[PDB]
C-alpha cells in the first residue's frame, strides 16, 4: 500500500505524457493523439469509454488524482512479471511473440519525447541481445529487469 | 483492463528508460 514521492512522481512524468498541455487534465484528444502515434485508431465514442474508465468523478477528463488512483492500484494487484508480459503484448501488435527493431525505435522514439537517435539506437542495440532485429519476450524481460 | 493496462504499458516503458539510464 506504501506510495513513496519517488513513486508518485514517477506516475506524474506518465501522466504528463498524456497531460501534453500541462493543464492538468487528460482529454478524449490528448488521449486519441497518443494512441494514434503509435498506431492504434479508435473513435471517439471508445475514447470516451477509455476516459470514462479512469475518471471517477463523471466530468470527463482524468485528472492526476484519478490517474494515481488507477495507476497504484494496477501496480498493487498485479505481479511484477505479469504486469511485463502484458506489455509485452501490447507492444507486439500482431501477436507473433517479436517487436520488431523499428516497431520498437517508434514507440521509443514518441513515448521518450527528448530521446536523440543516438540514444534511440543504444537502447535497441542493447535490447537486441541475440541481434536478429527483434526484440523477443526473453529479451524484452530483461530490458525491464 | 484493457484501458488500465495501456496507461501501465507507457509507465513501463518510461521506467525502462530510467532504469537504462541508470545502466
Ligand atoms: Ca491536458
Ligand atoms: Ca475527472
Ligand atoms: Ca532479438
Amino acid at each position: 500500500d506504501q506510495l513513496t514521492e519517488e513513486q508518485i512522481a514517477e506516475f506524474k512524468e506518465a501522466f504528463s505524457l498524456f497531460d501534453k498541455d500541462g493543464d492538468g487534465t487528460i482529454t478524449t484528444k490528448e488521449l486519441g493523439t497518443v494512441m494514434r502515434s503509435l498506431g492504434q485508431n479508435p473513435t471517439e465514442a471508445e475514447l470516451q469509454d477509455m476516459i470514462n474508465e479512469v475518471d471517477a468523478d463523471g466530468n470527463g477528463t482524468i485528472d492526476f488524482p484519478e490517474f494515481l488512483t488507477m495507476m497504484a492500484r494496477k501496480m498493487k494487484d498485479t505481479d511484477s512479471e505479469e504486469e511485463i508480459r502484458e506489455a509485452f503484448r501490447v507492444f507486439d501488435k500482431v501477436g507473433n511473440g517479436y517487436i520488431s527493431a523499428a516497431e520498437l525505435r517508434h514507440v521509443m522514439t514518441n513515448l521518450g519525447e527528448k530521446l536523440t537517435d543516438e540514444e534511440v539506437d543504444e537502447m535497441i542495440r542493447e535490447a537486441d541481445i541475440d541481434g536478429d532485429g527483434q526484440v523477443n519476450y526473453e529479451e524484452f524481460v530483461q530490458m525491464m529487469t | 483492463e484493457v484501458t488500465v493496462g495501456k496507461f501501465y504499458a507507457t509507465f513501463l516503458i518510461q521506467e525502462y528508460f530510467r532504469k537504462f539510464k541508470k545502466r
